[PDB]
């Protein structure tokens, strides 16, 4: 039900813990602060719409960069906290916290820029991007600024060292307690790998088994992007493994890019396992069991990110993949609750 | 852990 | 509905992660191992029922202690894994995995001893003790052994350093990003403290604000224990604070004791951490306390009306000269 689903989604942002997690993510929050500041020349003395303003922090960054008027639109009850944060910082004459969905807000003017932090796990979980695109079409002046301006999706095959340790735990029990439990390994593999949920977990370079590849890109100014979201975002990929390891599946992550403005140097916010950890971690797609691979084993496939039929805000990923000389396989995943 | 789980 | 609820409960143990967590808990697993093996004199050549045998590990310890036979009863689908574990260890001749609830299993014979790891968060969440007591009445021989034999419940007032950090986070935003968010602290306090859920979280001794107080003791052989569980187990407590701190509420924890062959498995914050952590009961907001501030109260652990396996805690408390207050908590999901 939409009244329930959307209402409950916005109510999840009315609690402190999610905002604590987002604002405690210094990689994310500083990237926005600096990406906004990089665009001082387009923002100073100009007007901004903040889509999904939360506690108001990004709208405040825009005012500190010199924006004349910021419309901070927030559909959850957290807008009331944003109103107090804005006043606490001496900004209520310029930054206007507006309750409700951006889809129905009525601003007194089109704006020079939109800022929004709309990205969920696996980039598109929560399905907020459509709201930003709706706001761009309705409210952004021609040639106006979008912050960030684009997103890119990346994949790499992985050998998850933590998963390997959890599966190997059962073969270690005998040395610790004198009871052989090595026969539990197949059961543990079915439980931890055989399900069909997208798993949000932090990896490192030690887990990455081949050079990461971009498999899709989302340029927010593009008119056709809304319908691509409905049909599925993604693409084919092909890589060659660095070395021998048990292949456990794939990690999907994203980056977003802020235009460089006067500096002519764009700022990239990345969620790669090769870069500092963020609250988004990575989105892990486990195969049903490990598959041994070696140096120069080719792995290919196709990944599609779709809204789930049951809940339009729940990310589904359809994976098709081929490891080496093995048969083509498929697996259909949905975001873990 | 719980962003957008609503 | 009871049949669907019991099936869902047993199913929650059919997944590997909970068994991994329990067996990876070295404090718990070593304590049960030693509690069993140190009872070799009473188990040698005797028969054992393992209530809720899980993967079968405790049944194997009983065999190592010298048991002549172990009936390992397990209601979740994990019984299939226990049967494989028993075979891999060469013990199918003397450890017999029997699937299903212990309340309806048909054992071949009464037993000399029961072993069971039945404790939930806050000791009684899951309400598995009644199953062990049912098995004792039905299957334990006169004078038979129960491992563990007793449980004790403790409470202490706490100043949760992690909660303090989370509440103070909002006053630190200005230093990180140049935006003052200190006004969020009252909102954060309502969200994190103002609910009525029991929070399972691990504390350290640093968080304990007064001498812990034992408020109940459960001798598992004692007559009528079943009906006490339904009516609520608990007791009154009083204590005096160590020093000045914001009181955030109370922590409840437990220990169990094995006949000595006495070995105690503790879940106290003052002892090594276990997967049970502690059960935290937060007041609606912090209350300042000082050295020798007197705190008294009463704690009752009950089944929740809506779900007999969900722990409810009724708290009455009085801090110093403040008025007596109550708060009614139910286990977080």
């Amino acid at each position: 039900t939409k009244s329930e689903r959307d209402q409950l989604y916005y109510e999840c942002y009315s609690d402190v813990s999610v905002h604590e997690e987002m604002i405690a993510d210094q990689v994310r929050t500083e990237a926005y602060r600096l990406g906004i500041l990089k665009n001082w020349a387009a923002l100073r003395g100009k007007t901004v719409l903040d889509v999904g303003a939360g506690t108001g922090i990004l709208s405040i960054f825009c005012a500190q960069a010199g924006a004349r008027r910021v419309y901070a639109v927030e559909a959850s009850a957290i807008w009331q906290q944003a109103r107090e944060v804005v006043r606490l910082n001496g900004l209520e004459d310029r930054v206007h916290v507006l309750p409700g969905p951006v889809e129905t807000v009525e601003l007194p003017e089109r704006v020079d820029a939109i800022v929004s932090e709309w990205m969920g796990y696996g980039l598109l979980h929560e399905s907020m991007l459509s709201s930003v695109l709706h706001a761009r079409t309705k409210w952004l002046k021609e040639g106006g600024l979008l912050l960030p301006a684009s997103a890119e999706l990346f994949v790499a095959p992985i050998s998850d060292q933590m998963l390997e340790w959890r599966l190997g735990f059962w073969s270690q029990v005998k040395q610790h307690y004198g009871v052989d439990m090595s026969c539990m390994e197949s059961f543990a593999t079915r439980c931890l790998m055989g399900h069909s949920e997208i798993v949000v977990q932090d990896l490192s370079g030690e887990d990455v088994l081949a050079r990461p590849q971009r498999f899709a890109q989302l340029e927010l100014a593009r008119a056709g992007l809304e319908q691509e979201l409905e049909a599925g975002v993604g693409g084919r990929f092909r890589c060659s493994c660095y070395g021998s390891a048990p292949l456990h599946g794939f990690a999907v992550w994203f980056q977003v890019t802020f235009p460089g403005g006067d500096s002519e140097k764009p700022l990239v916010l990345s969620t790669s396992p090769l870069h500092p950890a963020t609250h988004w971690k990575q989105a892990l797609l486990y195969l049903n069991e490990p598959v041994p691979v070696e140096q120069d084993t080719d792995i290919s496939g196709e990944i599609t990110l779709l809204p789930s039929p049951d809940n339009p805000r729940r990310l589904r990923i359809l994976l098709r993949y081929k490891v080496g000389d093995h048969e083509e396989k498929t697996k259909d995943f949905a975001m873990e609750d | 852990s719980g962003x957008g789980k609503g």
